């Protein structure tokens, strides 16, 4: 990865944070399946196109996926959606086919876009002063359309906030297919487990209830 | 026939209707040389290029057999 | 200390409250890199351009001691 950029994974894993137990199953499944059954999955068949998340605002998304990437190891990128915008139409376009097309040099590995909201957003529905962003788009979605034909061991991650204005090309399975959710702990066990793997490094005094 | 055949059509209908495939199959089934292309690498931010982008595309299409 | 210790605040409040002196005194009370921006200043009517100073500003940051 030194060679080849990105050293993003600082420090995680699945003890670093808690309100895993639903996803759990449905990320590793997506994920780590294939890795550890690959040749039986081997039919040439569709696989699962990636995983996108929403919900309240400092929900863990960004660490979640932190967390996937260092568990599980394999090549990450992180894509800041307004450090691609360019100044003019095109240029952006080119970035996004170049950091795509080296992932897809770079396999497998693990793709994820930070805050999709503000380069996928529904263009039309806000002011359209410029159609910059429409063309911006469709880079992504033909090279998300494209990605299955070949491109395995890649697989595509979305963190979001308010999904509402998020263009609708993309929901489609295939190009996304897990609209994985990460929101508030409903009940006090999902706090519990949260606050001990937040206080699990703690020095704490016997008095901590 | 001293006729220009119809040679194109366009694709359209409800998304994630299987329209890509179909255009990416039909190659192998009639058997011509498939030049895909990306929307957005034609188009290039800097004038003088996007013209010469479809040109040279077109360049391509002719230079090989139909 | 194993938890990232809190690192950004914001100011906010009257105007000519002192809030820019406030700011240039932190420089020499404690004694560290006071990197400065405005505004406007990032800001630019190219566009990326806006994100792309604060992008380096952050890249400036990263470059020195805290
Ligand atoms: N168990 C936990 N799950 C989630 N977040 C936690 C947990 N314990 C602590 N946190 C805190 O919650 C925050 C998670 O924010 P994070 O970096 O994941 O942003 P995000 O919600 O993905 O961002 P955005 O919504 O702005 O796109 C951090 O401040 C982290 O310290
Ligand atoms: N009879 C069918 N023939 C082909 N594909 C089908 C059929 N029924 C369902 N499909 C599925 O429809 C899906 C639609 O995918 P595809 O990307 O080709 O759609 P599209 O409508 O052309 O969208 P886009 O314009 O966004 O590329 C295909 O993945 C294919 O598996």
């Amino acid at each position: 990865s030194v060679s080849i950029g990105a050293p993003q994974i600082p420090n995680v894993t699945w003890d670093d944070i808690g309100g895993i137990d639903f996803v759990k199953g449905e990320i590793l499944d997506t994920i780590d399946m294939p890795l550890k059954h690959p040749e039986l999955f081997t039919s040439g068949m569709k696989k699962r196109s990636g995983i996108l998340f929403y919900g309240p605002p400092g929900t863990g998304k960004t660490l979640m996926a932190k967390a996937i990437a260092t568990n599980f190891s394999l090549n990450f990128f992180s894509v800041k959606g307004p450090e691609l915008l360019n100044m003019y139409i095109g240029e952006s376009e080119a970035n996004v086919r170049r950091v795509f097309q080296k992932a897809r040099e770079a396999k497998p590995c693990v793709i994820f876009f930070d805050e999709i909201d503000s380069v996928a957003p529904k263009r039309g529905n806000q002011g359209d002063s410029g159609g910059v962003m429409d063309r911006i788009v469709s880079q992504l979605l033909a090279e998300l359309d494209g990605m299955s034909t070949d491109a395995d061991g890649v697989f595509v991650i979305g963190a979001t906030n308010r999904p509402d204005l998020l263009d609708e090309a993309l929901l489609r399975p295939g190009r996304f297919d897990k609209l994985l959710y990460l929101g508030i702990p409903d009940t006090d066990t999902k706090q519990l487990n949260i606050l001990e793997a937040l206080t699990r490094k703690f020095v704490l005094d016997n008095d901590v209830k | 026939c001293p006729l220009r055949l119809r040679s194109g059509i366009l694709l359209y209908g409800y998304p994630g209707c299987g329209k890509t495939l179909l255009a990416s199959a039909v190659a192998q089934q009639c058997g011509l040389n498939f030049i895909s292309v990306k929307g957005p690498e034609i188009l290039n931010k800097f004038i003088g290029a996007s013209e010469q982008n479809i040109r040279e595309l077109f360049e391509r299409a002719q230079s090989v057999k139909p």
